[PDB]
RNA sequence: GACUCGUUCAUACUACAGUGGAUACACCAGAUCCCAUCAGAACUCUGAAGUUAAGCACUGUAAGGCUUGGCUAGUACUGAGGUGGGAGACCGCUCGGGAACACCAGGUGAUGAGUCAG
RNA sequence: AGAACAGAAAUCUCUUGUAGACUAAAAGGGGAAAAGCUUGUUUGAUUUCUAUUUUCAGAACAAGUAGAAAACGUGAAAGCGU
RNA sequence: AAGAUCUCUCAGGAUCGCUGGAGUUGAUUAAUAUAAUUUUACCAGGUAGAGAUAAUGAUUAGAGGACAGGGCCUUGACCUAUUCUCAAACUCCCAAUAGGUAAAAAGGGCGAAAUAACUCAAUUUGUAUUUCACUCAUAUUAAAUAAAAUAACUCCAAGUGGGC
């Protein structure tokens, strides 16, 4: 059905994105999107992995999809639902054409630059090598080149966990939904 | 002092939404009810208005009298009796919006507000 | 304050600034050495024709 | 395919951001004489007496005024050649320029510094300097001051 | 939404500072400015008469690159000097401030005895331009009147009729200038009733000006002035704003 | 102190406050005539009875904005060289040039001409 | 946010409103005391002639830009209108 | 040379370009003209980049709030501060490279005097020209550097206009 995929590990042409221009482009495979225990506030996890590119890789949108899936479900197994948060941390957005003249769309796919997270995972302490695990399995679903880390970061943050911390004891940082607002000192309270 | 709120524009409203006879009947009425000539709404002639000042206002006002909920935010008031009336307030200094050498935005402690515009209602 | 420069590079294939900074220069053929007075100009000509030439 | 009188001037002749609304009064009180340098730069809240792209941010002498129209000479790269066009444009366009006014402030200063020194008979070196090489000197610096440095490990 | 939003500000653009206090037009300055380019050092002086509601005020402008030199200057209520004591927002009082100003320009040149001008009422002289200054060139209006005195004293400003009374009336024109319809609006409101008559031109009563005495006066006047001619700081703020926050702490 | 013309065209804006009115601005008083309307609201004209309430001026605010400066960052990027590395994707080195947003600190005006009033 | 019928729309009013409207028609530029909308007066959508720009051979047509000699149109006037 | 414009034109032709010869003019005075160059001035830019909390279009999440359906509560919409990722035909901002103009003697200075039917209010108010004056670097040359005049310019004509 689809092509066989060797032919878009280059990512040569300029990008081309859904548009008024173009119109009409088959759905994005992923509408999934983040999963886990969305909802959590970040005094409950702490720990983070990430899985990262070094390629300058295409990734297939239906590759991505597959990738969340088999990502997810070996934490399910592992650690159930209590414990952890998936988001998927790049997107589809750039349209891909073929012949059966100029072409007409047929798929989508995320173009990463070399040194950007693929997928993060939000966790506890625990879990945090069950975790890079997850992300290990999801590694073989992607073209090219990536390697797994852990951060010193308190995770969906800019803050290192000692600096997380140091701002909590002295009430500078806000929980406001997914992360953390920092307090700047201005206008009336 | 000199802050005192006071009718600034009476307006008075009669729509039949149709065509000629019977919108001229409403603005004939209209004319009998005080003097000005009415003027008119659009074509998709429609509507008639017209509007008054000073002591002719007031005794408009007067027959008019004959609640609480329906103020404007602003300061204004309206009320039905068929026909539409609207009673626009200000205190002076009104001018400084229109004048076309200086025009410009009164300050915000000058403009009317919901709360002394009832009182001033119930006390008038 | 002088530089003695001595080319290194044939004729062909020449870039046409690096041809034409050449002749101001004064080295033609290939193994040509001239004196130069450094300065702001002659230096930012030079390093225009840098990797063809050398210099001390 | 087309090639229009104001083609491919999209982002060339629209204004900088907060740059909008008419060329200001001031502007046209400024002076030309014949022979003057002037710039022609295009604006688009003025329509009359617009330029073709080429001739924006081109540079050349006033030959010729009119009651609101200002003839430049500019040159054009034609191929194998430059030749001189003569480009009628309205005064919201051109701008007096600068770059004469460099030469003629270093004519003011030089004269009067070249007067000073022949009236007193010390021969001077007037032309431009034109940055030569770093003169020797001695430099004291504090042996506690310095600071040395390594290059960094990775991380 | 919220209109006043951080963009709705960040996007904006300033009209500029003299539009949006009011005073200028800039599209009707920018065309009277201007002359043609092929002229040179031809500066095209402009009339300008102002009417603020005390007085109507009356200069001589020349355009420059570092801004407006006024050559000639003169304000209603230099009036009184000259007899006229009371009435210094009038279209009588216009015309006398707009001769003064002419007359006053012409004294400075010293071209006061090269044109003695128009003598009462019905080589070439130095040329001017009307400015309208904001307000309607409407039929009647007080600009028309500074102008007339202007040109009567000696100065040349090309002008048509039309905004004198009457689509012409030269009669009404003279009367108008002499002040006479305001002597008969006195004489109307007199007649009509006596406590608004009072009440209304009081500084006249004070005076003491009857409304027959006024065209004299003006016209002897006018004779008159044809023959003769703090801030804080950072670190202030800093300590006022830590003053305030313990304060506000205790407070409530 | 104030005004008239302007200049730079946000350090000049905006939002909320406070503070100021000798003379001045203004609001404000009125409609006979010129004038203008649906409406003396505007505009026009004619006043000078009142008043700082507003306009306006001045200042304030951990203000928003705007504006300098640091810092982001020698990061991103890039001209020239290379029988350099890399299977490829791409990435170093040599001679050079070199950002941006965010962030943080300061700032919130200056001024030409003419005039009136102690 | 208010005002008989009156509702999401009808008209009227006040507040906020830098353009999110409208500008004959593609799409991009430009425009708020206007280039928009409303109103008044009009016919310069005129005759004659240059210097020229665009494409380019620096030919042509065409479309312009800047003028000049006329005669006028409008505005109080500068001006603006080929 | 395989560029270019026009061609019932695409295997052609014309006409430009690029080439030779002939000639004059100019240089022949380490020079001025001049230069596929840099310099110092001075501009003009909107691409790589960068941005989404700057606008337009995309676009994933939750948090805190005062309008629509049902029984304090639920689904919300809707706001407000946030958040994940984005654009050849999006742009607050924005490189490098490339491009232009500038660098004095047939000129420029500061003066005088003339001339005009133009200009201006101005027979002197300017303009512009013209004529006289006075005087600007030059014993390295109004910034370098230059087998920089082997240059200009005219004529007559070729071949070429499939390229890679």
């Amino acid at each position: 059905g689809r092509r066989p995929a060797r032919c878009y590990r280059y990512c040569k042409n300029k990008p081309y994105p859904k548009s008024r221009y173009c119109r009409g482009v088959p759905d994005p495979k992923i509408r999934i999107y983040d999963m886990g225990r969305k909802k959590a506030d970040v005094n409950e996890f702490s720990g983070v992995v990430h899985l990262v590119s070094y390629e300058y890789e295409q990734i297939s949108s239906e590759a991505l999809e597959a990738a969340r899936i088999s990502a997810n479900k070996y934490m399910i197994t592992n650690c159930g639902k209590d414990n952890f948060h998936l988001r998927v941390r790049i997107h589809p957005f750039h349209v891909l054409r073929i012949n059966k003249a100029f072409g007409k769309p047929n798929g989508v796919v995320a173009r990463v630059d070399i040194g950007q997270v693929l997928l993060s995972i939000r966790t506890k302490e625990n879990f945090v090598s069950k975790a890079c695990e997850a992300l290990r399995r999801a590694k073989y679903k992607f073209p090219g080149r990536q390697k797994v880390f852990v951060s010193n970061k308190w995770g969906f943050t800019p803050f290192s966990k000692d600096e997380y911390q140091q701002y909590k004891k002295k009430g500078r940082i806000i929980s406001d939904g997914v992360s953390c607002k920092f307090i700047r000192e201005k206008g009336p309270l | 002092v000199m802050r005192e709120i006071k009718v600034n524009k009476l307006v008075l409203n009669i729509c039949v939404g149709e065509s000629g006879d019977r919108l001229t009947r409403a603005a004939r009425v209209l004319e009998q009810l005080t003097e000005q000539k009415p003027i008119f709404g659009k074509c998709r002639k429609i509507s008639c208005f017209v509007t008054v000042r000073g002591k002719k206002a007031l005794e408009i006002l007067e027959k008019g009298l004959k609640r609480r909920k329906n103020f404007s935010d602003t300061g204004n008031f309206g009320f039905g009796i068929g026909m539409d009336f609207y009673v626009h307030l200000s205190r002076s200094g009104y001018r400084v919006t229109r004048r076309t050498r200086r025009r410009s935005k009164i300050s915000k402690t000058h403009k009317v507000t919901k709360e002394d515009a009832m009182k001033w209602f119930q006390t008038k | 304050k002088v530089v003695f420069v001595i080319r290194l590079k044939g004729v062909n294939k020449l870039p046409p600034k690096v041809r034409s900074v050449f002749r101001l220069l004064r080295l033609l053929q290939v193994h040509n050495g001239v004196f130069v007075k450094v300065n702001k100009a002659t230096k930012e000509m030079l390093k225009i024709v840098e990797p063809y030439v050398t210099y001390g | 395919k087309s090639r229009g009188k104001r083609s491919g001037t999209r982002y060339k002749f629209s204004k900088k951001f907060r740059k909008h609304g008419e060329c200001t009064a001031n502007k046209y009180l400024e002076k030309l004489n014949y022979g003057d340098y002037v710039d022609i730069v295009c604006d688009s809240t003025q329509q009359k007496g617009m330029p073709f792209n080429y001739y924006h941010g081109k540079t050349g002498k006033i030959f010729h005024i009119t009651k609101r129209g200002v003839g430049v000479l500019v040159n054009k790269r034609v191929k194998h050649r430059i030749e001189q066009k003569k480009v009628c444009v309205r005064i919201e366009h051109v701008r007096k320029s600068r770059c004469n006014e460099d030469f003629l402030l270093r004519k003011i200063k030089n004269a009067e510094l070249i007067k000073e020194a022949k009236l007193k008979n010390e021969h001077i070196n007037i032309k431009r300097k034109t940055e030569g090489p770093k003169p020797a000197a001695m430099i004291k610096v504090p042996p506690s001051k310095i600071i040395t440095i390594e290059p960094l490990p990775f991380y | 939404k919220v209109v006043k939003n951080k963009a709705y500000f960040k996007r904006y653009q300033v009209k500029y500072r003299r539009r949006r206090e009011g005073k200028t037009d800039y599209r009707a300055r920018k065309a009277l400015i201007l002359q043609d380019k092929n002229k040179y050092n031809a500066q095209k002086l402009r009339f300008v008469v102002r009417k603020t509601n005390s007085q109507v005020i009356c200069q001589i402008a020349c355009a420059h690159i570092e801004g407006d030199k006024i050559l000639a200057e003169a304000k209603s209520k230099e009036l009184i000097r000259y007899g006229i004591p009371v009435g210094l927002k009038n279209y009588a009082a216009a015309y006398a401030t707009g001769l003064l100003c002419a007359r006053r320009f012409l004294k400075s040149l010293n071209l006061d005895t090269q044109f003695l001008g128009v003598e009462k009422v019905t080589r070439k002289p130095i040329k001017a331009f009307l400015d309208v200054g904001i307000t309607r060139t409407t039929t009647g209006n007080r600009v028309f009147a500074a102008l007339k005195g202007a040109c009567d004293g000696g100065l040349n400003i090309p002008h048509g009729n039309n905004r004198f009374p009457g689509s012409f009336n030269p009669e009404q024109l003279r009367k108008n200038i002499l002040g006479i319809h305001v002597a008969e609006y006195m004489k109307t409101l007199q007649e009509e009733d006596n406590d608004k008559y009072k009440t209304h031109f009081n500084d006249y009563l004070k005076n003491n000006i009857g409304a027959d005495d006024i065209e004299q006066m003006y016209l002897n006047a006018h004779e008159k002035i044809r023959q003769n001619p703090k801030k804080l700081n950072a670190k202030l703020r800093k300590k006022r704003v830590k003053e305030k926050l313990a304060l506000y702490v205790e407070l409530q």
